[PDB]
RNA sequence: UUGGUGUGUUU
């Protein structure tokens, strides 16, 4: 375990592929940078995962890595406003705002962290069709 | 799941969909021009993803920071038998004349956020007034009224007709009636109107 | 001089390759048998007794989603017209279901093979759920345990697809023409090269491709078409291309009838 | 009627910006230093490099809503094969026989040069455009 | 909780015509047609069917708002014809075609049984 | 929470064949191959059924209400 | 707070939505929103027909 | 919550700052007055006793 | 906060409770549609009504004396399809015309020419946007030095009120003033200005449902040719900036006026990314096709520029703070993935990648710090601008 | 048909 104070006294590369010094030019894949300063490194740490840097109404968000970053502030602070099924037992409990969403479907962009949060098998919402195109003035 | 947001600004029945070469018509059409300078090509990335795992039939990992690229999504697309980047060539509802460009389509996941319109709509003629002061009362759960504010007040005066401000600030508020002594200017005067 | 060419045939789908009309008129068709096809669901529902794990107008918004057969529901009328005030036997098909999970134990699935007719304008063979097989229990409407009482009691009137998509009476329409695009209405986008990238149609193989010599035929017109008309098994598809082309008459008709009688 | 005729030859086609309209070039046989430039489309009558084009220019095609053409009429362009309509819309005289029309086929072009002794009827308002060939 | 009634898409009201004509006097021999209680379903059949015919000059229709399901439209023929005779021919012709249609689906689905 | 009647999109009744979907899941079928054994071809009808999660057993896990 | 500026009556309030069919100086009213609010016209000697079907 | 008040306008102490990493959240934050405070433990966040 | 900010309208009565707007109002208010309240007051005497219906009218408020030009123009749909439509080779069948036409209210009754009778009549768009723009009006513009033979199309002329020439864009019609709409305000009064806007609206949402126009994720994709050239171009800028390091680091740097040695270091390496995302921005610029969607929105000006199709495909350039380059936030580099005083673009903030391709983790974060100026400037320094508002007022 | 504090959310 580390604090923010043995923060300061680490050296991290992100993934497991990048702790072996690698082999292109493949205009698909993403850029990860050389780190040739230091030819013998001696890192110390390594992230299990990068998608864990994020809070729990953050994981949510399919490929949070590809937006402007407001955005993605607010589609964290709007995921707390879902319409869903807030917990199993809604049948006895007697709670002043309560609302089921009718139909809830596991997301098919899902993570692999929202396994953690249990929201696969309790989803606030639906899979509908999506199609991005001014049709008649009514989008604009 | 990017923040695309919006209302609902007008319901279709289903046959006035636009609608690919299958039957398949959508249910969300969100806006090109809430794209191009919104920067959210994720969004993207999302609905074709879902278009792949919706015909290979499983959920595929979105988890980010992966290898997982564009380039896989595409071929895959491709090689189950359908366009490369998304596009199928869709129609008017209304004719049939296939639309010039082809158009970009496919499930994603929508969420419901909390409000709605039936808990902001509200409208006042009179009614409830503070005790306090007489004018009316502040808050929607006692069908209050509206703070026509400072700076509607400046604007009021920017446009100059100060009889529309004159209406605002004496008529549809604490309409009130007083009298005064014309020598020592004050009111003190006693009203007693029935013996006058 | 239109033709008609079946393709396919089988109960729950039929492809057919409807030849040499306009371009409105066929997708004018396709907008009945999406819109205007009167069939028969359930309009107003009266639980007797619920105390379910469900709520319900849940249950009673599934229940408008079920498939009824309505063959023979021409000469059952609608019900904002018909001469009864509220329900009688001339224009209904009541449902009164009470299944009960009796014994303390277990699962109790509500299907749609144990829903009742208890009456209709008979012996109109309307209001039965839809079998796939006989043997087909189907609907999945509930999951009953312990004294769970569930009595209800349902009317089925008859609405079309304009009042609410629960009287939709088919399921997804396709529908395309010049596969090759000898006329240039439709425009590609691309990267690289038109030919190469967007696949070939199921009905490539119906026609030759164009030959890169030829003009634009500024002078043709759409003329081929291809649609696939399923079904919910509320009807069958010859009944269902039958009875829309028979409204759309109808409706037109009307009008013909109103520019007579303005007349 | 015609108040123009002359043929051409095509020396420079310019698709470029435009997939359905090609701009072609065209120098007089007849009387050279008359430059002739119109903007066509390809696909209601494709031309090529070196060909030939009969060019005409009338006022009336007779030999106000427009309603699309019976059988029974016949008109001026019934030899013709691309008749686009125009508007006069800017009318220079120039330098020495430096005598430059400029007419607008309704977001499509047409300059032309050349001398005073066949340009000098033209000064109109609406042009007409008669392609043969 | 403003919504309305759904039934608005077919059935007219009591003395509301279902057709109502107005004649545009801009223009010689033009009408104005203001249907009630319907989509494109009926329009754009009519439209196309009016564009073929010879003497049929202008036709068009609009959907002013499609949350109203109501729409008007504009039908000026030639000189010599009153358009209401051309629409009513129009009619006839479109039935004939379909009736001749669903009459050679009846024998194909005869045949294909 | 539990299989619903339509399609979203199109509108092909399904709801049938959930159970018959578990069974087909029981002998280790895979799930894509399972919706094209039973005829969904569409994705309309492949996400009506794919995504779908199910709670109602829970509800039926609370042992009696009354 | 309550003089130069106060909270007054005769208000309305809600969410909005585009309508490009429409010209520029038209607003979309909600039916209720017009049930609540009102307008005192006039009776005069040039509107009482109107305004007694608006009593009926 | 963070406790300066709301008496500063200060965007130091709003700045995401570069110690931030997985113990924080960096898209989480709620629009406004509130923006810059307050901060969601992350998914891998831990509370030592 | 301007004089336009509240503004008379008329009643039409709608179910299906929320508030219906023209778009073209979008402007002086500004409002979107993610969920704005706007107030209802309603006159209750006669006084008062005829004192909005002639002062606080929107056709008497479009010219806004903040800048002497209109403030009410055209926004995202109609004005990108206005542009796809009166581009040159955009024909249209007789038929279709016949309904465009008759959408606009102030149409007489007679159609034009069609600039083709033969073989097949078609039309052009530029005619069919001169039926809405009323008799009277000239308008003359040269843009770049074009000629009257006009190659790239661009420039403006319009005589009669029927277009001559030219690509409609939003230089002309929008905001910008001695534009469109300004000259038809100052030649014809408010209330043909106030339908010039019904009638472009109305005709050209009729013709972008007839095409229709989409977005789709190639559209901010680029050949791997392009992808290619800004690699390398971008390639030799890290190369620049390593030569920046090698001769400011073996102090060989010249210092410029005003600023010390870190500064000047600073604003060299501002100015040469800056350079780095300008020439691969237009090199992904010049490359990308006209039937592109992207590159008709752009230029077209109904929203985004030329940083955003940078930002997406080549490019997203530096992150910042304060218009700096990111504090060392530790000891002598701005995050643990890092060495020690490594000034290189990947440490303080420079995305290299696309959007498009998948950011770095590093990468994400600093670009959330720019959210983060984003969000504090919004919410922070709109106190300052209500007081010094409320002060100017009283 | 209360006041008065205080919290979170919307633009
Ligand atoms: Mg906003
Ligand atoms: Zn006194
Ligand atoms: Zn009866
Ligand atoms: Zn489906």
């Amino acid at each position: 375990y580390v604090d923010g104070e043995e923060e300061e006294t680490i050296m991290i590369a992100m993934t497991p592929e990048d702790l072996q010094t690698r082999s292109l030019n493949d205009t698909a894949k993403r850029i990860k940078p050389e780190m040739s300063t230091s030819s013998h490194h001696t890192f110390t740490h390594c992230e299990i995962h990068p998608s864990m840097i994020l809070g729990v109404a953050a994981s949510i968000i399919p490929f949070p890595d590809h937006n402007q970053s407001p955005r993605n502030t607010y589609q964290s602070a709007m995921g707390k406003q879902a319409m869903g099924v807030f917990l199993t037992n809604y049948n006895v409990r007697m709670d002043t705002m309560a609302n089921i969403l009718y139909y809830p479907q596991k997301p098919l962009a899902k993570t692999q962290a929202m396994e953690y949060l249990k929201f696969r098998e309790l989803p606030a919402g639906q899979n509908a069709i999506v199609a991005i195109a001014c049709y008649s003035g009514y989008n604009q | 799941r990017h923040g695309q947001k919006g209302t609902i600004g007008v319901t279709y029945r289903h046959e006035d969909m636009p609608f690919s070469a299958e039957g398949i018509v959508p249910d969300l059409i969100i806006n090109p021009h809430a794209i191009p300078s919104r920067m959210t090509v994720a969004h993207l990335i999302e609905c074709l993803l879902s278009k792949v795992g919706s015909i290979r039939g499983y959920e595929g990992d979105a988890t980010p920071f992966t290898d997982l690229t564009v380039d896989a999504v595409s071929n895959l697309l491709r090689d189950n038998g359908y366009q490369s980047r998304g596009f199928e060539v869709m129609y008017n509802g209304h004719t049939g004349k296939k639309l010039m460009a082809q158009v970009f389509f496919g499930p994603t996941y929508y969420q419901r956020l909390r409000h709605m319109v039936d808990d902001k709509i509200h409208a006042r003629a009179r009614g409830p007034v503070q005790v306090l002061t007489r004018q009316p009362v502040e808050g929607r759960s006692r069908d209050g009224g509206l703070r026509f504010g400072e700076m509607e007040r400046d604007c009021m005066i920017a446009h100059g007709a100060a009889g529309f401000l004159k209406e605002r600030l004496m008529e549809a508020s604490d309409a009130f009636r007083v009298h005064v002594c014309g020598i020592c200017g004050l009111m003190s005067v006693i009203a007693n109107l029935k013996k006058n | 001089e239109p033709k008609v060419n079946i393709i396919n045939a089988q109960d729950d789908e039929v492809e057919l390759m409807l030849s040499d009309v306009n371009l409105s008129l066929a997708n004018s068709l396709r907008r009945t048998m999406l819109a205007e096809v009167p069939t028969l669901a359930i309009d107003l529902v009266e639980i007797k007794m619920n105390t379910s794990v469900l709520a319900d107008e849940f249950i009673s918004h599934r229940l408008g989603l079920i498939p009824l057969v309505s063959e023979d529901v021409e000469e059952m009328k609608y019900s904002r017209d018909c001469t009864c005030e509220d329900y009688c036997d001339e224009c209904s098909v009541v449902l009164e279901l009470s299944a009960r999970h009796e014994g303390e134990e277990g699962t109790t699935d509500v299907y749609s093979s144990s829903l009742i007719k208890v009456s209709g304008p008979g012996n109109l063979n309307v209001g039965e759920p839809v079998r796939r097989d006989d043997y087909d229990q189907g609907i999945l409407l509930c999951k009953l345990r312990n004294h769970q009482e569930l009595n209800i009691r349902c009317i089925a009137k008859k609405g079309i697809a304009k009042e609410h998509a629960k009287w939709s009476p088919c399921s997804a329409i396709a529908f395309e023409y010049d596969p090759h695009n000898k006329l240039k209405h439709t425009d590609f986008w691309f990267e690289v090269d038109a030919k190469k990238e967007w696949p070939d149609s199921k009905y490539a193989t119906w026609e030759e491709p164009p030959k890169p010599g030829e003009v634009f035929d500024y002078k043709a017109k759409p003329n081929r078409f291809y649609m696939t008309v399923e079904t919910t098994g509320s009807l069958k598809a010859n009944q269902v291309f039958s009875r829309g082309i028979k409204t759309l008459q109808e409706k037109l008709a009307n009008v013909l009838f109103e520019l007579e009688n303005s007349r | 009627s015609a108040l123009f005729d002359d043929i051409f030859t095509v020396q420079t086609v310019d698709n470029g910006r435009y997939n359905k309209v090609s701009r072609i070039i065209g120098i007089s046989t007849t009387n050279s230093a008359i430059k002739l430039t119109l903007d066509i489309n390809n696909e209601m009558f494709p031309v090529s490099q070196d060909d030939s084009l009969t060019v005409t220019l009338a006022n009336s095609l007779s030999l106000k809503s427009w309603r699309p053409p019976k059988p029974t009429d016949k008109s001026l362009a019934d030899d013709y094969d691309y008749v686009m309509f125009g508007t006069v819309y800017k009318f220079e005289e120039g330098d020495e026989d430096k005598i430059k029309v400029y007419v607008s086929f309704g977001g499509l072009l047409m300059c032309l040069e050349g001398g005073y002794k066949s340009l000098a009827s033209l000064k109109q308002d609406n042009l007409y455009i008669l392609i043969r060939r | 909780m403003n919504a309305p009634d759904r039934f608005e898409l077919f059935i007219l009201p009591d003395d509301v015509p279902k057709l109502k004509i107005t004649p545009d006097s801009r223009v010689p021999n033009c009408i104005i047609i203001k249907f009630e209680r319907e989509d494109h379903t009926l329009a754009n059949l009519l439209r196309e069917e009016l564009a073929l015919y010879p003497d049929v000059t202008f036709v068009a229709y609009k959907v002013e708002h499609p949350l109203f399901a109501n729409f008007v439209m504009r039908l000026q023929t030639e000189e010599g014809t009153r358009p209401k005779q051309a629409l009513e021919r129009a009619c006839a012709s479109i039935i004939n075609k379909l009736k001749t249609l669903d009459h050679k689906f009846n024998e194909e689905w005869n045949i294909k049984n | 929470m539990i299989i619903p009647v339509r399609c979203f999109s199109c509108g092909k009744v399904v709801g049938d064949k959930w159970d018959a979907y578990l069974r087909l899941l029981e002998e280790g079928k895979q799930e894509g191959d399972a919706l094209d054994e039973l005829k969904l071809k569409r994705y309309c009808c492949r996400r009506m059924v794919l995504t779908h999660v199910d709670l109602i057993e829970k509800f039926l896990r609370y042992n009696p209400l009354e | 707070g309550n003089l130069m500026g106060k909270r007054v009556d005769f208000s309305a309030r809600t969410v909005i939505s585009g309508d490009p069919n429409l010209e520029l100086d038209q607003v979309g009213v909600p039916i209720s929103i017009a049930k609540t609010l009102s307008y005192p016209e006039t009776v005069t000697q040039y509107n009482i027909h109107r305004l007694t079907e608006y009593v009926r | 919550n963070t406790p300066i008040g709301r008496d500063g306008k200060l965007a130091k102490p709003r700045q995401l700052h570069n110690t931030h990493w997985g113990l924080v959240c960096p898209a989480e934050t709620p629009e406004g007055q509130a923006c810059g405070l307050v901060k969601n433990l992350s998914l891998l966040s831990g509370i030592s006793i | 906060l301007h004089k336009m900010s509240m503004m008379a309208h008329r009643v039409k009565v709608m179910p299906y409770s929320t508030f219906r707007l023209n778009l073209s109002v979008t402007s002086p208010y500004n409002a979107d549609f993610d969920g704005d309240e706007m107030n209802l007051h309603v006159p209750q005497s006669e006084e008062t009504r005829a004192e909005l219906s002639q002062l606080c009218a929107v056709p008497l408020q479009i010219v806004s004396p903040q800048s002497n030009k209109p403030v009410m123009g055209i926004v995202q749909d109609t004005l990108c399809g206005v542009r796809k439509m009166t581009l040159r080779d955009t024909f249209i069948e007789y038929e279709q015309v016949m309904n465009m036409l008759f959408w606009v209210p102030s149409w007489d009754g007679v159609v034009p020419q069609p600039a083709i009778l033969k073989p097949k009549p078609l039309w052009t768009g530029k005619q069919l946007l001169s039926i809405a723009i009323p008799s009277g009006i000239h308008l003359q513009r040269t843009d770049g030095g074009n000629s009257l033979l006009s190659p790239k199309d661009n420039g403006m002329l319009i005589v009669d009120g029927k277009v001559m020439f030219g690509v409609v864009d939003k230089k002309t019609v929008g905001s910008g003033g001695g534009g469109l709409i300004h000259t038809v305000m100052r030649e014809k009064g408010p209330k043909i200005c106030a339908e010039l806007f019904g009638n472009i609206q109305k005709v050209v949402n009729y013709w972008l449902l007839h095409n229709g126009f989409s977005i789709g994720i190639g559209d901010a994709i680029a050949d791997a040719s392009t992808m290619k050239e800004i690699t390398h171009a971008i390639s030799s800028a890290k190369e620049q900036v390593q030569e920046i390091i090698y001769k400011a680091q073996h102090n060989e740097l010249e210092l410029k006026p005003g600023m010390t040695l870190r500064e000047s270091f600073e604003g060299e390496v501002s100015r040469t990314l800056n350079d780095a995302r300008d020439s691969a921005g237009r090199s992904a610029e010049m490359n990308l096709k006209d039937l592109n969607n992207v590159k008709q929105m752009v230029s077209a000006g109904s929203k985004g520029s030329f940083i955003n199709i940078a930002q997406m495909s080549a490019c997203v350039g530096q992150q910042m703070v304060e218009g700096k380059r990111i504090a060392f936030g530790f000891a002598d580099r701005s995050l643990p993935h890092f060495t020690k005083d490594d000034f290189s673009p990947e440490s303080k903030g420079f995305v290299e990648n696309s959007y498009l391709r998948g950011l770095t983790p590093q990468e994400f974060f600093f670009h959330a710090m720019a959210g983060r100026e984003g969000l504090i400037d919004t919410a922070v320094k709109t106190a300052e601008t209500g007081y010094i508002q409320r002060r100017l007022v009283k």
